[PDB]
């Protein structure tokens, strides 16, 4: 089994930017798809980006042009840039490591799907520092 | 237990212990019964016990799909001299012994243990009301696809009959199911996980490609004014490793053409490599010779076609040269793994040309093309044109060639321990590429 560490994710200012890694580790042959998910609170979990092995990108309707998701396919780690940052943009946001091929040096290996434990971003309209 | 198992294996399949720890470990994780598993080893290896063992001990019946009636029936005659309840349905059956099947299937306590179905009969809704009863009633303990891979056009070996499985096992949904092959690329391995739809957590038994005794390297031609006393050098190097027993061992050397064969066997044995080449141009007389003389020991060394074939197994081969790079990676593979069978150290050596490369790359298209009048596009044509460009790449790259094998196979970064040309020295093949490039024009 693998480990997911979502990290990145704090309180921020309207307009502000943050980063988004999260790193796979394990016995990972391959990901077919590292994908960044959001809840808010009482609403349900969405698509916020995802990104092939291979470099195929999918984003949310509502992130297009503001948020780049982006992956090192050899480190098993995934970005995600958000840029112009709303406060409906305020969730908990999720890493899923999709289709994950995990085999030792025995031919033992394993292929599921994994999850973080998440990561909280906050956006704030007040206009002046705090 | 694990004690039930062992007892069962003794006490029906007649074995002491499982091949491989790798099969004992895929077996037990079938018994479990708790997670879709993918087993993935080679011909030989005891597949079938993995599925075979644990579908006894189901306290309910396994289907078990396999796509010809060859294949079946090796089995449920074997399965039959050790007096298990297994029976084959496919349409070279009598009406009549059909229904009376069908019937069995469809009572309370039906005799069969172990069914045997083509995915023809498995898709045809000639079936789904016996299947449908089947997982009503909660009879059935495993779904079994042998030949997995044929599910893939990215495989060699494609069958539209395999796409319609993925819907059967979403039906067959409590049940664990086992999916089997000898040959799965990861594209091929994702294809069946995907297009069977097995269950994740999916727990996979891959028997590695790694071999600790096999030295691997290339050399390229282009680059050496003496080809034939580089390959002289080679040959004695591999061959007299024990000054005890003399020159110990023999070796195989690989070529495209009959003619480069014959020639090849000259430059060696004229250098004092006593050398025999082996094509399908010679007598069947010559060829039993030539054989025989390799085989005895008489002469060290062969010099073949991809004629010379894993019919004829010697432990003792010190050495396999590919005089010509391979149509395949999974070619090269195969033949290169011919040495070192003994488990003492061997080695590999592939001569790189890019005259090779492109005579071979040609040859491919052309032959491609051939098939397309005859039998129009398909996806297979280009899975051809990517096993030979991963060989290609194997060569005009730097990094352990151990674990160029195990990534283009799917298999864990190898323990490599400057068991190749480049983890023993990273510089030198550097050097060799940049000079390649050079040479480029
Ligand atoms: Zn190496």
């Amino acid at each position: 089994q693998v480990q997911l560490q979502e990290s990145g994710g704090g309180l921020v200012q309207a307009g502000g930017s943050l980063r988004l890694s999260c790193a796979a580790s394990g016995s990972i042959f391959s990901i077919n798809r590292m994908g960044w998910y959001r809840q808010a609170p009482g609403k349900q979990r969405e698509l916020v980006a995802a990104i092939t092995s291979g470099g195929s990108t999918n984003y949310a309707y509502s992130v297009k042009g503001r948020f780049t998701i982006s992956r090192d396919n050899a480190k098993n780690t995934v970005y995600l840039q958000m840029n112009s940052l709303k406060p409906e943009d305020t969730a908990i946001y999720y890493c899923e490591a999709y289709g994950t091929y995990t085999l030792a040096p025995t031919g033992e290996g394993e292929y599921d799907d994994y999850w973080g434990q998440g990561t909280q971003v906050t956006v704030s309209a007040a206009e002046n520092l705090y | 237990p694990e004690r039930r198992v062992r007892s069962t294996l003794k006490k029906v399949f007649g074995f002491d212990s499982f091949k491989t720890p790798l099969q004992e470990s895929a077996t037990m994780a079938v018994v479990k019964g708790n997670k879709d598993v993918f087993v993935c080893m080679p011909t030989g290896a005891g597949k079938s016990l993995c599925y075979q063992l644990p579908a006894l001990l189901a306290k309910g019946i396994t289907i078990v799909v396999s796509p010809l009636i060859a294949l079946i029936q090796d089995q449920v005659d074997h399965l039959l001299t050790l007096k298990v309840r297994v029976s084959s349905l496919n349409s070279k059956l009598s009406a009549q012994e059909r229904k009376e099947l069908l019937a069995d299937l469809e009572r309370e306590k039906p005799q069969t243990k172990i069914l045997y179905i083509t995915p023809e009969m498995a898709a045809s809704s000639s079936f789904q009301p016996t299947l449908n009863s089947l997982v009503s009633r909660h009879l059935l303990s495993y779904l079994v696809v042998d030949e997995a891979h044929c599910v893939s056009q990215w495989g060699h070996d494609f069958r539209p009959d395999y796409l319609r499985l993925g819907a059967l096992r979403s039906r067959l949904g409590h049940a664990p199911c086992v999916a089997l092959t000898a040959t799965a690329t990861p594209q091929v391995q994702e294809d069946v996980f995907a297009a069977l739809h097995l269950k994740k957590p999916v727990a996979i038994f891959k028997t590695p490609c790694f071999r600790a005794n096999l030295f691997y390297d290339v050399q390229f031609k282009e680059l050496i004014s003496d080809p034939y006393g580089n390959l002289k050098d080679f040959c004695l190097k591999a061959l007299g490793q024990e000054a005890d027993k003399g020159l110990s061992g023999c070796g195989i050397v690989y070529c495209r053409t009959r003619e480069a064969c014959e020639q090849l066997a000259i430059e060696l044995s004229c250098r004092g490599v006593n050398a025999k080449a082996y094509h399908a141009g010679l007598k069947a007389s010559e060829r039993t010779l030539v054989q025989n003389d390799w085989m005895e020991e008489k002469v060290p060394v062969i010099v073949a076609t991809i004629s010379f074939g894993m019919g004829v197994d010697k432990a003792n081969v010190r050495f396999v040269a590919h005089w010509n790079i391979a149509k395949s990676m999974a070619g090269y593979y195969q033949e290169s793994g011919r040495a070192g069978r003994d488990g003492k150290p061997s080695w590999c050596r592939l001569y790189y040309s890019r005259n090779d490369r492109d005579q071979v790359s040609f040859l491919i298209r052309k032959e491609v093309a051939k098939l397309q009048e005859k039998r129009g596009n398909k996806a297979s044509d280009k899975a051809t044109i990517m096993a030979f460009d991963a060989l290609v790449t194997f060569c005009e790259e730097l990094g352990c060639r151990h674990a160029a094998i195990a990534k283009y196979f799917g298999d864990a970064l190898p323990a490599c321990a400057k068991g190749c040309d480049h983890c023993q020295n990273p510089t030198a093949v550097r050097r060799r590429l940049e000079a390649l490039e050079r040479s480029s024009s």
